[PDB]
């Protein structure tokens, strides 16, 4: 098998940035390279055949490079809906292999988030859980803490996080975060409390609510 | 249009069987070398199979090996894969992929991909989901659903029969400890427009037929 190291794993790079990915492959493949991008849920769409011949219809800052070994991937100028994962494959020879990959993150300024909190519906507390939810929404960057209080007492391992794509307009996530606990331990307790720790904020920003209170 | 229209994934308990079938139109699947491709969740691109527009030339990448079996109806222009024995390590999303077809030369990079169908691996049931308001309480307010326990994935949100798109975040599924996924779908609203306008979240769940619609208000006290 030929193997494909990819060099990043992981890019931060603003909009108009010149941004350049490699692909160093474990044998020498000559021009036999693909390159595709691919935005997550959706299939790879093919960027660069033959190291680099664009395929039709891909904007001309996508640009390929390399011969034999070590190969580059190339955006000259970064735009905001290229936030994407990439992967280069060799077609030299069955099997056919792709890169580990590189995720393609956009730099902008940073943004603080708006938080929300949002009680147990009834209904979900008639079946016996409680389900607390916390937005923080459309912030930058993607690093933040979310630290749940109930009457007063930091939580610990009963939460769950989930973070949006980034935005393909302003570059910026939205992120869940949900308390999750029986309803007996639920009813335990009067304030339930959100605290929200984040670079775009001076200081801590704290949504929470009364158990049931219009 | 020139498209690959793949079919049968599903969910099956270890060891199960699975057919997934592609269906070509647009061109002539003879003209084509066909492959399978496949992704588990958040990780990389991974060749699963080929054959030959002759069904000349199968090969195998050696995880599925013997598990496997690549084939062709040419007559219905149509690309197979047999699933026998499945395992865990065999759960993803599965690409039908066209390779580019030239004579002199070579050319194994692809073409065409199918949308993709899911494969889950697993010793869980299909489950529906319950769901529930995250309601707006008191010049933006935002609310949303929680789309809670159910299986396998996907689910999709959408808003007033998506009438409702601007300011939409549906967030990615999270596995609970439970060996269930739950997801929340949220949507922010000028808080003005608040107790004038109707905001219905209609979730679907294909796995199971599963059609729920919620309508999402802000709630007043009227108890007891
Ligand atoms: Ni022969
Ligand atoms: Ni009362």
């Amino acid at each position: 098998a030929i193997q494909l190291t990819q060099s990043p794993s992981s890019l931060s790079a603003s909009v108009g940035d010149r941004v350049t990915i490699t692909c160093r492959a474990s044998q020498g493949i000559s021009s036999a390279l693909a390159w595709y991008q691919q935005k997550p849920g959706k299939a790879p769409k093919l960027l660069i055949y033959d190291a680099s011949s664009l395929e039709s219809g891909v904007p001309s800052r996508f640009s390929g490079s390399g011969s034999g070994t070590d190969f580059t991937l190339t955006i000259s100028s970064l735009q905001p809906e290229d936030f994407a994962t990439y992967y280069c494959q060799q077609f030299n020879s069955y099997p056919l292999t792709f890169g580990g990959g590189t995720k393609v993150e956009i730099k902008r300024t940073v943004a603080a988030p708006s938080v929300f909190i949002f009680p147990p519906s009834d209904e979900q507390l008639k079946s016996g859980t409680a389900s607390v939810v916390c937005l923080l929404n459309n912030f930058y960057p993607r690093e933040a803490k979310v630290q749940w209080k109930v009457d007063n007492a930091l939580q610990s391992g009963n939460s769950q996080e989930s973070v949006t794509e980034q935005d393909s307009k302003d570059s910026t996530y939205s992120l869940s975060s949900t308390l999750t606990l029986s309803k007996a331990d639920y009813e335990k307790h009067k304030v339930y409390a959100c605290e929200v720790t984040h670079q775009g904020l001076s200081s801590p920003v704290t949504k929470s609510f009364n158990r049931g209170e219009c | 249009e020139v498209q690959l229209v793949e079919s049968g994934g599903g969910l099956v308990q270890p060891g199960g069987s699975l057919r997934l079938s592609c269906a070509a139109s647009g061109f002539t699947l003879r003209s084509y070398s066909m492959n399978w491709v496949r992704q588990a969740p958040g990780k990389g691109l991974e060749w699963v199979s080929y054959i030959s527009r002759s069904s000349h030339t199968i090969f195998y990448a050696d995880s599925v090996k013997g598990r496997f079996t690549i084939s062709r109806d040419n007559a219905k222009n149509s690309l197979y894969l047999q699933m026998d024995s499945l395992r865990d390590e065999d759960t993803a999303m599965y690409y039908c992929a066209r390779v580019y077809s030239s004579g002199w030369h070579v050319s194994d990079y692809f073409d065409y991909w199918g949308q993709g169908i899911l494969v889950t691996v697993s010793s869980a049931s299909t489950k529906g989901p319950s769901v529930f308001p995250l309601a707006p309480s008191s010049g933006t307010a935002a609310l949303g659903c929680l789309v809670k326990d159910y299986f396998p994935e996907p689910v999709t949100v959408s808003w007033n029969s998506g009438a409702l798109t601007s300011g939409v975040h549906t967030f990615p599924a999270v596995l609970q400890s439970s060996g269930l996924y739950s997801l929340s779908s949220v949507v922010t609203v000028p808080s003005s427009s608040l107790g004038t306008q109707t905001y219905i979240c209609n979730v679907n769940h294909k796995p199971s037929n599963t059609k729920v619609d919620k309508k999402v208000e802000p709630k007043s006290c009227h108890h007891h």
